[PDB]
C-alpha cells in the first residue's frame, strides 16, 4: 500500500480520463441511431414511386400492370416496419445512457472540488507535528529537548 | 461527419425546447407592444 | 449480405452500452462516501489520518 | 450488463420509494405556495 | 410576466423549473458554511506556529 | 465516362462538409466557458490562478 493522499491524486486522474472515453462512445450510438433513420426515409420514398407509379398505371384501363406494382411495394413496407420497431427501442435507450453521464459529470466535480480542501489540512497537521517534536521545551531536563542538552553540555 | 456533430452538440447542451419556447414567446409582445405604442405614439 | 447489416448496426451500440456501465461501476467504487467511516471511502481514510 | 448495474446499486442503496413520496409530495405545496403567493405577491 | 397575459399554464413550468436549481444552492450553502469555519481555524495554527 | 463525372462534381462538397465541422469541433473545446469553474475552461483556470 501507498501514501492515502497520493492515490487520491492518481485515482481521479484516471477516473477523468474514463469519463471522455464514455463521452466519445457514447457520440458513435448517436450516428448510427440517425444513421438508420435516414436510411429508412429512403425505403419508403421507394415504395411511394411504386405507388404513384401505380396511380396512373391503370389510368389506360390497365389494371393489370398496377397488380404487380401494389404486390411489389409491399415487400419493400415489411422493411420499413421491422426498422421503425427498432428505432423505437433504440430512441429510449440511449435517452437514459445520456441521464448516466450528465449525472456523473455533475457528481465528478463535487469530489475534486474538496480533494484540495483535504490536502490543505494534511499539510497543515502533518507540518505541525514536525515543529512540535522540535519545540526544545526548556523544562524537560532530559536530553528530549535540543536546547536541555546543550545546557548539559 | 455525423460523429463530430454529435460530439459538440453534447459538450455544449443545446437550449431546451421550453427555453426555445419562452424566447420567441417573449418577443410577440416586444413587437406588438412596441407596434400597440407605435399607432398609439403617432397617433 | 441483408441478414449481415442487421448485425454490425446493432453491434456498435452495445459497445457503447459496455463502455457506460463499466466507467459507471469504477466511477462509483470510488465514489470514497463520507458516511463509512471504515477507511472504504479514501476521504474517511484520510480523515481518521 | 446487467451484472455491473446489479453491483452498484447494491453497494450504493438507492432512495427508498417512501423517500421518493416525501421529496415529490413536498414540492407540491413549494410550487402551489409559491403560486398562491404569486396571485397574491402580484394581486 | 408568464401569466400577466392570463398564461397561468405556462408560469407553471418555470415555477417547477426552477426548484431543481433551488436544490444546487441549498447544497452549495451548507457545504460552504462548515469550509467556512474551517479554515479559520486553520489560519490561527498557522499564525500561532 | 458519365459516371466518372457524377462523383467528381460531389467530392469537392464532401471535404468542404468535413473540413466545416472538424473545425467547429476545434473551435468549441476551446470555448473556455466561463460556468465550468473547474479548469476544463482556460479561463476559468487563469480565474483560479
Ligand atoms: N507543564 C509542563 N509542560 C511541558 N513539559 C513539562 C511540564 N512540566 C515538566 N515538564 C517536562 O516534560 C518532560 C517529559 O519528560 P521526557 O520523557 O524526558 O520528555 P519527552 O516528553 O520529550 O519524552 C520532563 O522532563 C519535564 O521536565
Ligand atoms: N444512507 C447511507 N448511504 C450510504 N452509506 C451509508 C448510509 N448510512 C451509512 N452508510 C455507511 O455505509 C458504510 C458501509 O460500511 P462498509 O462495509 O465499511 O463500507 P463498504 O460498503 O464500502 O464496504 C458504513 O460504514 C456506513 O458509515
Ligand atoms: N447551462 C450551462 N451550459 C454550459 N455549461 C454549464 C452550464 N451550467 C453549468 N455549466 C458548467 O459546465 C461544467 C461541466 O463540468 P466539467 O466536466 O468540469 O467541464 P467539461 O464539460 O469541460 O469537462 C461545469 O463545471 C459547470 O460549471
Amino acid at each position: 500500500q501507498e501514501a492515502p493522499e497520493d492515490l487520491l491524486e492518481r485515482l481521479l486522474g484516471e477516473m477523468e480520463l474514463e469519463l471522455i472515453e464514455l463521452r466519445r462512445a457514447l457520440a458513435q450510438t448517436i450516428a448510427t441511431f440517425k444513421s438508420t433513420e435516414r436510411q429508412r426515409d429512403a425505403q419508403q420514398l421507394i415504395a411511394q414511386r411504386w405507388y404513384e407509379k401505380a396511380q396512373a398505371a391503370l389510368d389506360r384501363g390497365n389494371e393489370q400492370l398496377a397488380r404487380e406494382a401494389l404486390g411489389q411495394r409491399q415487400s419493400y413496407q415489411s422493411h420499413t416496419e421491422a426498422l421503425g420497431k427498432s428505432l423505437g427501442e433504440q430512441r429510449a435507450l440511449v435517452e437514459q445512457v445520456r441521464g448516466q453521464l450528465q449525472k456523473l459529470e455533475r457528481k465528478y466535480l463535487e469530489l475534486k472540488s474538496q480533494k484540495n480542501l483535504y490536502l490543505a489540512r494534511l499539510k497543515s497537521a502533518i507540518a505541525a507535528q514536525k515543529i512540535e517534536e522540535i519545540a526544545g521545551n526548556l523544562d524537560n531536563a532530559s536530553a528530549s529537548s535540543l536546547f536541555e542538552r546543550i545546557e548539559t553540555k | 461527419i455525423l460523429e463530430l456533430e454529435a460530439e459538440r452538440e453534447l459538450l455544449n447542451p443545446p437550449p431546451s425546447p421550453l427555453d426555445k419556447k419562452f424566447e420567441q414567446w417573449e418577443e410577440q409582445q416586444a413587437v406588438e407592444a412596441t407596434l400597440a405604442a407605435m399607432k398609439a405614439r403617432r397617433s
